[PDB]
DNA sequence: CACACACTCAAAAATTAATCGATCGTATGCAAAATTTAA
DNA sequence: TTAAATTTTGCATACGATCGATTAATTTTTGAGTGTGTTTTTTTTTTTTTT
């Protein structure tokens, strides 16, 4: 959408995306690319309290903000450099 | 002076492209040339510089034109704003 | 404001400040702390004011003669003062 | 590099005194 | 009072003998792009044989302003996007 | 006296941005079943 | 040796992404219509005043 705009619009267009593919091409062989992302179908999971007691055990969490991490563990997902 | 000297440098060099396309002689000197594509046709052109080489007379032909196609402008609308 | 003695108002303006300033922080008012985003909105209404812009109406044809200037300057006041 | 109320106060007044 | 219609760059225009049949016909012809020569000469000489085309073909606009109305033109018409699959389909018949 | 020179202007239509519509790419639910493990 | 649990894989399907077809504003042009400026001064001769 940057073309009908004025010069400074786009000049700032291409500072951007210069800036996005420099940072992003930067974990292109490091494949660090864990992002929260956004599900838009069903998610859900029935918990099980013998995994959320022994990650207790793990990360030193209380269990409610542990709940907090299991849903977003779920939407946790990875993108392609090349994508 | 060091940044101005090299800014008459870029303008020297301007102004030498700049006068490559104008003629050596005078206005009224009338010089007329027929260009002709290989599909055979004659298209005059008026000028002294644009004789010799084809590129200048090419961009006279483009530049007789005086029909211009309309450029929209966005009118900036950020100055309504405060 | 700028130039009248070289701006002495802006020494009166912090002047008004360090009245404030001087008492503790404990025994201020809040009127006194008013008194000094008082003193700040006056250094921004300085600092921020700028020329304005050139307003034309585009009911009627522009004509043959065209915009001849968009200078927005009073008399006395240039480019360099503000 | 803080700068103190009371150390412009009283470059306030010693230039106040003789401006250097 | 209708007079005239002012010309624009229509899908009969494109599709005469002075035109894109022109352009399959004497493009590979008279372009030539040549490793010796600098890149100012080579588009130079790309430019030069569509400028004469654009030219003979529709006069009126300049050669920007006729790029751009070449732009709309494939945008729009219909009968020049079943020319141009066309030209594909012919030539990956072959 | 009419003949160019310049000023002003309702309507026409290219241009362009906006608004659905069709088609394709994709993620997810579902049916079957090949494999592994137990008695 | 044979039956049940399980996870994988193929397939159908619905939903979003994206380009395309259409269409309504708009604003520049579009010459069309109209108001108006125009020949053009020119030495030549007389008479007077000072030189």
């Amino acid at each position: 959408i940057g073309s009908k705009y004025s010069l400074q619009f786009m000049k700032s267009c291409i500072e951007l995306t210069h800036s996005v593919l420099k940072v992003l091409e930067q974990y292109s062989d490091d494949k660090t690319l864990v992002i929260e992302g956004k599900s838009r179908r069903q998610k859900k999971f029935n918990i099980s309290e013998g995994d959320i007691t022994k990650l207790i055990e793990e990360e030193n969490v209380d269990r409610d903000e542990a709940l907090d991490i299991l849903t977003s563990s779920l939407r946790s997902i990875e993108v392609n450099f090349q994508k | 002076g060091f940044e101005l000297s090299k800014l008459l440098q870029k303008e020297h060099q301007m102004r030498k492209n700049v006068i490559k396309h104008t003629s050596a002689r005078h206005s009224r000197f009338g010089g007329l040339l027929s260009i002709q594509t290989p599909d055979k046709t004659r298209l005059t052109v008026s000028g002294s510089q644009a004789l010799v080489d084809e590129k200048i007379a090419l961009q006279k032909l483009d530049d007789s034109k005086k029909w211009n196609k309309r450029i929209i402008k966005k009118h900036q609308s950020v100055a309504a704003e405060g | 404001i700028l130039s009248m003695e070289s701006g002495k108002v802006l020494r009166a303006a912090i002047r008004l400040a360090l009245d404030v300033i001087k008492i503790d922080r404990l025994s201020r008012t809040p009127r006194d702390n008013m008194v000094l985003k008082l003193v700040l909105n006056f250094f921004r209404n300085v600092i921020a004011i700028e020329p304005g812009e050139f307003t034309i109406n585009t009911k009627k044809s522009m004509p043959k003669k065209g915009i001849t200037s968009i200078d927005t300057l009073p008399p006395n006041v240039s480019m360099d003062d503000i | 590099k803080f700068f103190s109320k009371e150390s412009f106060l009283a470059d306030f007044d010693d230039s106040s005194s003789n401006e250097d | 009072r209708k007079r005239r219609p002012q010309v624009k760059l229509t899908a009969e225009k494109l599709l005469s003998d002075k035109g894109l049949p022109y352009v399959l016909k004497n493009a590979h012809k008279r372009i030539r792009i040549s490793s010796k020569k600098n890149s100012y000469d080579n588009l130079s000489n790309i430019i030069q044989f569509y400028q004469l085309w654009a030219h003979e073909l529709f006069p009126k606009a300049k050669f920007k302003d006729f790029m751009k109305i070449c732009q709309t033109v494939g945008k729009t018409d219909p009968v020049l996007r079943e020319y141009r699959v066309s030209l594909f389909r012919d030539e990956m018949g072959m």
